[PDB]
């Protein structure tokens, strides 16, 4: 009551959608539950209840029924969509945001996850890998004890052990190399 | 030329700020101009600008020359709408005198702040400025103070948000520190009172701008910034998302938006999340994701003091603040940085009528001489006071061990909490079972039988439940449902306190 | 001690005392001689920004009578923090040795006139015109420049006038001070 | 000269307002100066003055010349006591630019008014002024409104 | 209570008194009900209850008893005094 909201009156949404290193111009409008989308000059209609919480979303695109899953989304514009059983990563921006994005500098992005290091001081209870062993992502490499909590270190990615720099019963410290993965 | 034509000339000049070459130099750094940032932040066609033609009045050091006169004077101020809600915004223009703060700059900022306080709407400030305009001398200082006072006057009245998007040095750094939340852009923004050159000259230390006051430093070490973003565009999108959570002023309740996630949805995945053996850790963020609506959680200080977790979420469409211990880091023990991080977030949530949900798994406080010499006592008292003072609805869930004074600190029912729940793995005790047995039965040889009886009788949530310290012992899978129900009942909570100008919180 | 520069511990120590005094209606008297904040990576990594904001907020929030006396240099944001008149202070006095400025004279001259060879004459003029309390006094930032020997008398008089000070603020459950 | 000596010089200049010849011209009209009026009105030794060194900041029409700079700028403001009761007073100085109202003039008056409202004491204004200082243009107008 | 009064601490009052086109310098001090007045170099003592409302005021000047009437007075300084049956206008 104190401050009534003023609805942003938008008739068309102009979006730049990046699917696989390609940028597509999209113009989307809605009426009720029906969305009219022009993609690169092709007109489509999408209908659905648009329940944004249910894990499975059922839609009808030009009468063709589809079941899609929204695995994740971000304010930045990234979105992971399970469609026809495959997970596609799309990036959606507004037209103005896409235009302004051209002035952003590409970052270095160099962050190697191959090396696994100790997060906190403690004592290595055990090491579950040896050089040449195969480690799946999320697989424990070693366990570190501190204040009797049995902290567990996990492999960053699937791979092999180039070298193991730690041994059981050794007092490791923070930022100390524990293992190397290819 | 006629007056009209001079008007168009001034409009066109102001729209370009410090000139096209300055704009290009700004862009090659990877930064947007102030007006572009405002355009990205606000709803299209909603920005109403104020004081376009204001110019500085300095007359020293040739500052009165026509080439030194810029309409607007290095700051763009006005109002707009985010998702239809009113907001007041100012953006500093680095292309005009390096964004230095002058009398007119502070005057414009103060005008918008006064307007926002008058109507009761939040204020957002995009900060990119070298510092005070030396040519205006003491004048600049005055302006800074004029801003500072208003910040202090607005604290707890309207939310204030600061986004550091460029260089920010000297006294200008203090205004963001007085606001509720500070966000930083990676690799292009920094905060420090004194630059690296003075540091080298005085203390003989070699450091770069990024090391001294970079986004990483203030988001992982100093605990000054709350979030770091990759780009201006990413930062602005996340800023809109974050703004969606907050109420417009302290006179309004927590925002409630349309919700699709059922409030009675079960969460069976939580029935076995907590390991039976107290020597294994789990991720409290998984529990938080499971319980909240659509598994959406806006975390605050995600990379600083990771042994505690604070953030914003929604339950049944209503904004809520989440505070929880993190057993995955340092066994979930409290300490200085975590105490401060939790305390300020709790105080902000209470100030603006946002309900609080707490997840408790804490064995105690981090020991060592570093914590004691650092003043762990007062810092922990900070969080304890923050919970005790809050009058918004408070819901607490104990997942595992809660030992000693840490149990009291984490929003115990004795702090006038509303509802307190215990999972089957909860353990409310003065200390560990082994230590308690050592102290109590020491001097008796038949230690084993006494210890077994003590563990059978006390190493569980029954001692607290029988005394009413917890309202009930609940199945984990029902957690969300229970919480939702409570938040509906407690929405009308009202409490009476003795009058005072203010409290005296430990600092 | 340490040239009188502010830092983390001093900021906290002053801030809590000021808040207590304000809470219980005890008037505050401040003596200002501060060149700035202590530099170094230790202060920055320790969160000097928020700790200094603590003291600044403590002065800005207080509604008890506040009397300030500037004995010497008061540079930059430190001048603002130390109960400057712009924080709604009541009476601000400057001794003849007071110096209210954005920064040191040499640094100001370096920044302003850098790129001009006749540095010496410009620096002399700048020091003559600005290295004194006149810039603040002419703008009203200080109520007066007083002889040090009269200090006590002046203060007493003010404390009698300001005993009935009453100020209006917007309603709130409480503020959100930096921690 | 040292800073102290410049301080005495400014004090002495301010105490004379617009100059001795202006004071004599004021007296021959049968009028007292602002400071004399304040002395007569208040209890002896009770006047505490505020903003003695405040000067106008106009820079147009040669107003920035040293001969156009007067400490106090045509108004004397402060507090005092009448029969022991506190009061705030401002007196306009006709000998400085004919007592015209400038930005600093209105600023000083507003400062004393704010102080009086803060402590809750009466305000007395001795008015003797030609009007707005035309050289400051709109600035003067603003000051008037700030008083109103 | 809100604003205690501060007594104006004056020890001597220096007055110019005009009686009949002549101006006299007077220095007056008081202690209790006794006023010591120096008029052009002559010292006198005046004692009385100083009831300022009664039409008739009885005073003792150096032991000599006098009855005086205050017919009128003004903030400007004018005063009409009946003394020895005659009304004198002083300023
Ligand atoms: O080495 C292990 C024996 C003592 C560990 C006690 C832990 S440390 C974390 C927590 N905080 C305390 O004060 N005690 C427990
Ligand atoms: O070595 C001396 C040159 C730089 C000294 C600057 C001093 S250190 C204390 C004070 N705080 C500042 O930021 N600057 C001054």
């Amino acid at each position: 009551s104190r401050m009534p909201v003023i609805k942003p009156d938008i008739a068309n949404w102009e979006l730049s959608v990046k699917l696989h290193d390609k940028v597509h111009t999209v113009v989307a409008s809605n009426n009720g539950s029906v969305f009219s989308v022009e993609v690169d000059g092709s007109k489509l209609n999408v209908t659905s209840t648009w329940n944004l919480a249910s894990p499975l979303l059922s839609v009808s695109v030009d009468g063709t029924q589809r079941t899609v899953q929204c695995l994740s989304r971000e304010a930045g514009g990234n979105m992971s969509i399970q469609f026809l059983g495959t997970v596609y990563k799309v990036n959606i921006l507004t037209r103005l945001a896409a235009e302004l994005n051209k002035f952003m500098l590409e970052k270095v992005t160099e962050d190697t996850s191959s090396v696994l290091r100790s997060p906190m001081p403690g004592v290595v209870v055990a090491v579950s890998v040896k050089p040449g062993d195969a480690v799946a992502e999320g697989q424990e490499i070693c366990v570190i004890e501190a204040m009797k909590m049995q902290n567990s270190m996990t492999a960053g990615k699937t791979g092999t052990v180039k070298s193991v720099h730690c041994q059981a019963g050794d007092t490791v410290g923070e930022g100390d190399l524990l293992v190397e993965l290819e | 030329t006629s007056v009209n034509e001079r008007i168009e000339n001034k409009r066109r000049t102001a729209l370009l700020g410090g000139g096209q070459r300055r704009i290009d130099a700004q862009h090659k750094r990877g930064k947007l101009t102030a007006r572009e940032r405002i355009s990205l932040l606000l709803d299209p066609g909603s920005f109403v600008e104020s004081d376009m033609f204001v110019e500085h009045r300095c007359a020293d050091f040739g500052m009165a020359a026509d080439k030194n006169k810029f309409p607007g004077d290095s700051v763009v101020t006005g109002r707009g709408r985010i998702n239809g809600r009113l907001v007041y915004v100012f953006s500093q223009d680095f292309t005009v005198f390096g964004g230095s703060l002058s009398g007119a700059h502070a005057q414009k900022i103060c005008k918008i702040m006064d307007q926002a306080i008058t109507v009761g709407a939040p204020v957002i400030g995009l900060n990119d400025s070298g510092g005070a305009r030396i040519q205006e001398g003491v004048e600049s200082l005055a302006g800074y103070a004029d801003i500072f006072l208003r910040n202090v006057t607005a604290s707890g009245v309207i939310p204030q948000i600061s986004l550091i998007m460029g260089p920010c040095a000297g006294g200008a750094v203090y205004s963001p520190a007085l606001t509720d939340f500070t966000f930083m852009v990676k690799d292009t923004s920094y905060l420090f009172i004194t630059g690296p050159d003075v540091v080298k000259s005085v203390t003989n230390e070699d450091v770069t701008q990024e090391e001294l006051g970079g986004a990483k430093t203030h988001t992982t070490m100093s605990g000054v910034a709350h979030r770091a973003f990759e780009n201006d565009v990413d930062a602005l999108c996340n800023l809109r998302d974050f703004f969606n959570y907050l109420p417009l002023s302290s006179q309004d309740p927590a925002p409630v938006r349309e919700c699709h996630d059922p409030s009675d949805r079960l969460v069976p995945e939580l029935d076995t999340i907590v390991p039976l053996e107290s020597t294994k850790a789990y991720n409290m963020v998984d529990i938080i994701h499971s319980v909240v609506d659509e598994r959406e959680f806006f975390e605050i200080m995600p990379n600083y003091a990771k042994n505690i977790i604070v953030g914003f979420a929604r339950m049944n469409g209503r904004t809520v603040g989440i505070v929880g211990n993190q057993p995955k880091v340092a066994s979930g023990c409290l300490d200085i940085n975590s105490s401060v991080k939790g305390a300020r977030f709790v105080r902000f949530c209470d100030a603006f009528n946002i309900p609080l949900i707490t997840f408790v798994d804490v064995p105690g406080f981090l020991p060592g001489t570093a914590q004691e010499y650092g003043g762990i006592i007062r810092h922990g008292a900070k969080l304890l006071y923050a919970f005790a003072e809050a009058t918004v609805p408070k819901v607490t869930v104990i997942t595992r061990k809660a030992y000693g004074g840490a149990y009291d600190v984490m929003s115990s029912k004795h702090l006038c909490g509303d509802t307190n729940y215990a999972w089957p793995t909860a353990e409310i005790a003065v200390m560990g079972a082994k230590g308690a047995v050592e102290i109590i039965f020491k001097g008796h040889e038949n230690v084993e039988a006494a210890q077994a009886e003590y563990i059978e009788k006390f190493a569980n949530p029954f001692p607290a439940a029988v005394r009413g310290f917890v309202d009930d012992i609940i199945q984990p899978s029902s957690t969300r449902a229970r919480i939702c129900c409570d938040l509906d009942v407690l929405a009308s909570k009202k409490v009476q306190r003795p009058w005072r100008k203010h409290a005296n919180i430990p600092l």
